[PDB]
């Protein structure tokens, strides 16, 4: 079929078709365009006319101008000849590197897995991350997601993931960069090569990247995260392997949607929301899931509006992840880098059956005291610490300790902290933290406890420091 | 003014007004 | 035909605008061409607003629409036990069809006024904290409330496992059979759930309706109904059930999501309206009957999660208004190590000891109070740089009770086993032992009279109090365990 | 101990003063924030 | 007239008149169904066409669907023969006792006592009860806050009242629950007949109720409280007695007139409630009060949201309260009964121009003692109690005498406390306490005043203790 | 709109029309105001400094070429300030030989008063820096759209250098403004307002601009766009819904404080707030050898010397952790209008962050830094030639440091 | 009163004040008392909100200030030649809280020539007239 453009407002463009109105989530191509111009159909407005969302910019268009119905749903190239490869919305190479030669090619649009088909499997997967280990435990092919405000430490934490995991991984990685930076792809990409994880002469690649950065139209926003997820499916359940998922931003997908709401002739729910939020957030999240077939293990960056963890959607996502990395601007503040916040972190693996008593005993002697001291705040900042029984100012000492010693120096943040990244062992991590519980360090000095790695680091730095 | 805030420092004035009444007496 | 069939005139955010359905009524299932069933919800002028139960892909401006003259029923009865079904009531663990004979309509008004009797059987959930201060009955509608992740489902989940100690017994008057219905969830945390619930062998006397995140609003929307529909057949026959709403917030969102959708005014926080009588003509329909009606039960636990403790936000303001008590769950407690996280002071039961046990209440009432006492000094425990030995004596009952409510998930206690144990620390017998061992004492203490005293505990169980007997073997059986203890 | 006395005294009613005053700052922010999201839901609403 | 549906959108249906339209607020029974729908009608959109809004579920309501104006709003048996029945919204019996069957029906939507209607005098009202006489006197066609909610006595002190109200004024009362918790009206069914103030043998129950059950539709829990005062309206206008009205609760009246506003589109006002927030409670809290022919007194529970006593729904209708009425569980705890506060709970009625010097300063003379006692409360316990002075010792000893003597058996509450009801006059209150104050006791010991009605029961209940 | 090197010097409005009636601009290229941002792969990582000529900024939130950094606080703050300082600093390398270090300038007016621009532009010329510099003005009065165009406008002058291997420096001041315009214009136009009554596209609007700053690879010219946009606070907020907006789309904001600026502590910068998502990388090496670890260690002294606004019992690493941070935060002060060269941070930061400093008097700091830098700029420009030269801190130069501080600071303390 | 019709309470201020109005104009004095401006103002805001007018601060019309100044205008002290008539306007506003900032009051605050603030405080202390003679002023 054919139809002609009748109305242009923005990224949402209305087409009338004479003959044959193509479905909802259809693809149409522009006509008469340097570029490929796509407009995924999105309502049926009635009078064989639909109203579409533009995949770019709507610039130079014009009333009456053609379109044809593709026939189906964005298609884009799926397969092993996607690794090492840089992708669009759309499935075009945007690595001047020629065609993505699939034997096959997937639609972005699909149905969530059912029931029957979830797995209940759960295994830690270690980080060399103290914080996240100690406390909040990610668990192989499982849910992972890092909630955060602005520059408090969300793609830092996932890149020095991808450093400490991604890189062993024997399986495939797909990181959709979702209204992110673009110098940010260009930092990645270039490291990927740099680390032989994309190889630019060989197949050795194990890594597809996808991207819809913040330069985009937010058509193109709402969709890259399911073309990057759709190439994550493919490794899923055609190839059977163990998926590794990486986006940064999911936030970017809803913020995309409430962009073009309005012009979709919708009253706006609370916060300037879509009202189809949450399920628009439900069919999509539902697919990023590991199965009997293959497993995937996806860390979603997650961008929390004005700091407000109640916004409308970091809100809705919580109950899509079975682990909960809350980055804070409170803590970063202070200079204690990863920023997580200690009390508002979780793992669904966070059971003496899972991790053992030795791991859980020490996590929650470690958040009771953090809790004690939080309550104490307050108060001896007004009334001091004078009237404080010795019971309760060594747990404000060892508060402060532990405080530090869960910050720990990023092998991918030295040009922040001028500081070797150390990655630390899950045993150094219980370790350490039941040692400072038990009294054993109450001698050395708070400082002696940040920015290190393994506690032995902590002991030397107590010297170093002893002047 | 954030009603968390708001709270957060109520809950520490009450403590204080609490232990101070005491100490007073 | 215009009359018995209608044209699609414009579809879209699953909104589908019917043209003709002169007759259909309010609510009414429609079909739409592709197979894909609707409800009709706003019967207008020159139009029917039909909520499409699926992806609205599959339907197109023109679409044929056609009747169905029925208004939305459910499967029921006992044959759904151990299944996990949609929120029609369709099998979604793909273990076969559920052979069920009756189908009972979704929405039903509650029994009247006259069709009842005072809540007076005790709904056990072998949670201490909640079994001896937040006293549940079989008929009472009790809310869960807190914010996200303070343990709101598990102690629903503890609760279900619970049961089995009755339905695996012979008195058929104590058996209550389990429904739970999870609303927005995403589907692996469900299936983790059922797991779990069959690892502990309660999927035999549970229902599972499911209408998770990806599932349509519509389905999400009913969900909470059909299953109630599912649990009224017990109530009905002079059998007894619990139905855990999780979540009541999702389904009010879900709700919204149609109502804003369909166009009808929004008020606070964008809620249409009648979203308070969305959930007060569900929370009804749970009640205690009376012999005359078969003397059975439907009591339910609804689950609402707060937002920064923000129990005065809408939703949360409704249900709280509606529900006989709440169990308010709290964050800085989880993190203190209070687990189950229960608010004591807030927490609330209107029905009361009007369903404890003579047994608990024995016990439970002092516990009540010196807590209650404990409460008001609290705060000047870290400061008492010297308090006289009255209110010093308060906070050590303070501190060794409450780490009494302390408990572990997946282990729901018979009320025989928590009655011995309260009354060892109310008694005064742990008041010179360590806060720090609280913990240990009671898990020895009670693994040593679930070992070797079963005939004390079958008393207490049975004369169902502490006679003057059974108090003093209690009192030598703690004051000798406590000596072995500190050696 | 009758500067101590007195001291406690004054903080004692100074914290109570506070907090008759935080708790009435509280109700002015939360009516409020409810005025204030709602109005944005309707202009939202009123504009299609 | 003959109306069709012309559209069903949740709890709001349209109707289209050919010949004939209803005027607003008359209400409109729909043709072909199971059981009784009402339709208020809520305005005139044009062409032939109303807006109403239903009085219970549209479910199954078909466009095209018959309507017959009923020429009228929402009427009601009216009348003795509601004594003691439980009734609907638009006047049915759900207690299943049959037919409320009485002359004369009473349309729900009344205007209010002209101006010269108005009494133009300030009585007090008496109820009997010690603490509520002595420092927080209702007033006749005032309204009463009710405060406090369980464990603290609200159901027997409500049911006091009641008798109270049939023993000394020979009025009758009735009971508009406006949002009640099926469990909760049925309980207060049986616990009533219980204690006699309904009797469903005889012709002697002294109260009537109207529920609106938290099920209802936003319409039937907005005008309930309308009929209950319908009802209440005939023991004054057609029997000129003093009738007593309860409106359990005061908010959820208002809730239920947001929820209704919300439906017919309207823009909310500040905090969510309804723009006509002010009218809806002024056009019926208005309706209360004492005319040359009687009056009707309200006891009113209030429910205050977020704690906010500036929030618009309690702001709002305190503009209309006359009196507080304070349940307390701290007071309870002292075994102390009626649990009332006898600080926190307040009267508009209490100045010496109303109440008289005499009332006015026994009442004030309670309080600064109970006030005072409040103070040494913390002494005592920390420093122990004996720095306490001649003086000291005895603000102390008549303070406890006095919370004491503010305490009082229920005849309400003699199938269950084993004890005799005590009906205190006025008179007997005001010196009782004047003496205590005096002095005249102060040899009597505490626990004779505990639990007794006139002071000379405490002066018997000191011989029989010794 | 008109671009290229015509402009230099000359003060337009949003559509390039000249508003200092100096006659029309010899134009000869035109460029869309509205062009997407180079893509992945046409750029390269930012790795060329941006220096401001204020060490707080330079030492502790580095600039690099091709990057974005915000400027945000509240009204009067100083933001315009580190814009103006700025474009001064940039004589330094304009008025040299190498034409990889030249930073053409452009700075975009929104929404603010015509008698403070032209205040502006007066300063500018007063400081031989119009010369570099291209005024886009977008003022109160000038309608909705001039407003609202008037930094893509802007943007597009700029991207002419950027993609002719040369450098260019845009300043949006401020974003705000325009976001009120857009508002206004969107409103105007029956869209149906959003968040805050902003366009439901506020984020949209201000990313498609900012993403247009960036470094490009040698095989497009090695040129850059550098923007330091600004966005008013209010009551100091910037959880706030438009500050982070912004604050997520840059590499890293500069956020000042009243509170700092009125105790003494200007520029106002927050250094616990205030980040650079390049890090070193935008940086000589003889800075990062000084200021490497500064930034966290002030942040750690932020805290612990409120943790002690109540001397509690505090050992030693702490009360040196004290002394360092007040000497470092009395060196990181700086006046106006005053850039320094690179070396000249170096020389100054050297000396606190080495202990020399830790026994002089806070108070004396100040003054002691205009001394000691006076000395070594008059007597020693060996070494300052050297530093800035090898670009790096030598182990003589280092030895040659250590020794001139060290005793003109005792000569200083006599 | 409370049950009229808001027009009825929005309108009776107006009408009072022309009342007043007479005795102005004609060399005599007249006294008005507004009991209260706060409840006129929500019957005008009851009014603004259905004929659908945006609310603004508290949810109130754009033009409640307008409302008031109008009215407390036409209060005023003539002069000879107009008959040295005068009329005087005691309005009163009901405040929550002891809050004289809000959007009401102070718009109140910004009309009339000084105010009477009662304080709760000295009202039961026994001080009353509960006046605040440091904040009340003429």
């Amino acid at each position: 079929t054919t139809g002609r453009i009748v109305a242009v407002i923005g990224a949402v463009v209305d087409v009338q078709f004479d003959e044959g109105l193509p479905p909802i989530l259809n693809a149409l191509e522009v006509q008469g365009r340097e570029t490929r111009l796509v407009l995924e159909v999105a309502q049926h407005l009635g009078e064989s006319t639909v109203r579409t969302i533009a995949m770019d910019g709507t610039e130079g268009l014009v009333r009456g101008q053609k379109v044809l119905d593709s026939g189906a749903p964005i298609r884009i190239p799926v397969g092993p000849e996607t690794l090492g490869r840089i992708m669009n919305v759309i499935g075009e190479p945007i690595d001047e590197r020629g065609p993505i030669k699939t034997k096959q090619f997937a639609a972005i649009h699909a149905e969530a897995p059912e029931f029957v088909e979830m797995s209940v499997e759960q295994e830690i997967l270690v980080t060399g991350i103290k914080v996240v280990d100690l406390l909040a435990p990610y668990a192989k092919g499982g849910k992972i997601g890092l909630f955060g405000g602005a520059g408090v430490g969300k793609t830092v934490l996932i890149m020095e993931l991808i450093n400490n995991v991604a890189k062993a991984h024997g399986g495939y990685s797909v990181f959709a960069g979702v209204g992110e930076r673009t110098r940010e792809g260009n930092d990645l990409y270039h490291e990927m090569i740099e680390s032989g994880v994309i190889n630019l002469k060989d197949a050795t690649s194990k890594v597809a990247l996808v991207y819809g950065q913040m330069n985009e139209p937010p058509g193109a926003r709402a969709r890259v995260a399911l073309t990057g997820l759709t190439v994550a499916e493919y490794f899923r359940d055609q190839e059977g392997q163990d998926v590794l998922l990486f986006i940064d931003n999911i936030f970017r997908f809803t913020q995309a949607g409430s962009e073009v709401s309005a012009l979709l002739g919708r009253i706006p729910s609370a916060v300037g929301y879509q009202p189809t939020l949450a399920t628009d957030m439900g069919t999509m999240q539902e697919r990023i899931t590991t199965t009997k077939k293959g497993s995937i293990t996806s860390v979603q960056a997650i961008y929390v509006p004005a700091d407000d963890l109640t916004d409308p959607a970091p809100a809705t996502t919580f109950a899509h992840l079975d682990a909960t990395t809350v980055l804070s601007r409170a803590i970063a503040e202070l200079g204690i880098y990863p920023a997580v916040d200690p009390l508002d972190s979780t793992s669904r693996i966070m059971d003496p059956n899972i991790v053992g008593s030795e791991h859980y005993d020490v996590a929650r002697g470690v958040q009771k005291i953090l809790q004690d001291y939080k309550s104490l705040q307050d108060i001896i900042a007004i009334l001091g610490m004078d009237e404080l029984s010795e019971e309760d100012k060594l747990t404000v000492s060892r508060a402060r300790k532990i405080q530090r010693f869960l910050s720990q120096p990023f092998q991918v943040a030295e040009v922040f902290t001028g500081h070797l990244g150390k990655l630390v062992p899950l045993k150094e991590t219980i370790k350490g933290f039941q040692q400072i519980l038990a009294g054993e360090y109450d001698h050395l000095p708070e400082q002696a406890f940040y920015m290190v790695g393994p506690i032995e680091e902590a002991v030397a730095k107590a010297d170093k420091l002893a002047e | 003014a954030t009603l968390k805030d708001i709270t957060r420092r109520l809950k520490s004035i009450k403590n204080i007004q609490k232990i101070t009444k005491s100490m007073k007496m | 035909d215009l009359e018995e069939t209608g044209r699609v005139l414009s579809i879209g955010d699953g909104i589908a605008r019917v043209h003709g359905l002169r007759n259909v009524q309010a609510e009414e299932m429609v079909e739409f061409s592709s197979g894909l069933k609707g409800m009709s919800l706003n019967l207008e002028p020159d139009n029917v607003g039909v909520v499409v139960f699926g992806n609205d892909k599959l339907i197109k401006e023109g679409d044929i629409v056609k009747r169905t003259g029925a208004i939305v029923d459910v499967p029921v009865g006992e044959e759904l036990l151990g299944r996990v079904v949609d929120a029609l009531g369709n099998a979604i663990d793909g273990k076969g069809p559920i052979g069920s004979k009756a189908r009972r309509r979704v929405g039903l008004k509650a029994p009247g006024i006259i069709p009842r009797i005072s809540v007076r059987e005790p709904m056990q959930t072998g949670i201490k904290a909640v079994d001896s201060l937040v006293p549940i009955g079989r008929g009472q509608r009790e809310l869960i409330i807190g914010d996200r992740q303070t343990g709101k489902t598990s102690i629903a989940i503890d609760t279900i496992i619970n049961q089995k100690r009755f339905n695996d017994g012979t008195d058929e008057k104590k058996k209550l059979y389990c429904i739970y219905v999870a609303i927005g969830q995403k589907r692996s945390t469900v299936a983790q759930l059922v797991k779990r619930l069959t690892d502990a062998d309660a999927m035999k006397y549970t229902i599972v309706v499911s209408a998770t995140a990806s599932d349509a609003a519509p389905l999400q929307y009913l969900a909470p109904y059909s299953g109630c529909s599912m649990g009224e057949y017990f109530r009905d026959n002079g059998k007894h059930a619990l139905i855990i709403y999780d979540d009541l917030s999702k389904q009010a969102v879900a709700y919204r999501q149609m109502s804003l959708l369909l166009r009808r005014p929004p008020g606070r926080e964008a809620y249409p309206g009648d979203v308070f009588y969305l959930h007060s003509r569900l929370l009804e329909r749970a009640a205690k009957m009376n012999d005359a009606f078969g003397g059975g039960s439907l009591t339910a636990l609804p689950v609402i999660e707060t937002q920064a403790g923000d129990v005065s936000a809408y939703i949360p303001t409704n249900v709280i208004s509606i529900t006989d008590g709440q169990i308010f769950l709290e964050t800085e407690l989880f993190y203190k190590g209070i687990r189950p996280a229960i608010n004591v002071g807030l927490s609330v039961s209107r029905v009361g000891s009007a369903a404890q046990t003579r047994a608990m209440k024995q016990v439970a009432g002092t516990m009540k109070l010196e807590l209650a006492q404990y409460r008001e000094v609290a705060a000047f425990a870290q400061f008492g740089s010297d308090l006289d030995a009255a209110t010093q004596q308060l906070l050590s009952r303070g501190v060794r009770l409450t780490e009494l409510l302390k408990q572990g998930q997946y282990s729901p206690m018979a009320i025989e086993e928590q009655v011995a144990v309260i009354y060892a620390g109310v008694r005064g017998y742990l008041d010179k032992l360590e806060p720090s061992k609280i913990t240990k004492f009671e898990n020895a203490f009670l693994s040593h009279v679930i070992s070797q005293h079963q005939a004390l505990l079958s008393k207490i169980r049975t004369d169902g109090k502490i006679s003057e007997e059974s108090d003093a073997k209690l009192k030598e059986i703690v004051t000798n365990f406590l000596a072995g203890f500190e050696a | 101990q009758s500067a101590r006395m007195t001291a406690m005294d004054n903080a004692s009613k100074n914290a109570s003063e506070m907090i008759d005053k935080l708790t009435l700052t509280f109700n002015r922010t939360r009516q409020a924030v409810i005025t204030k999201e709602l109005i944005e839901i309707i202009s939202g609403a009123a504009a299609l």
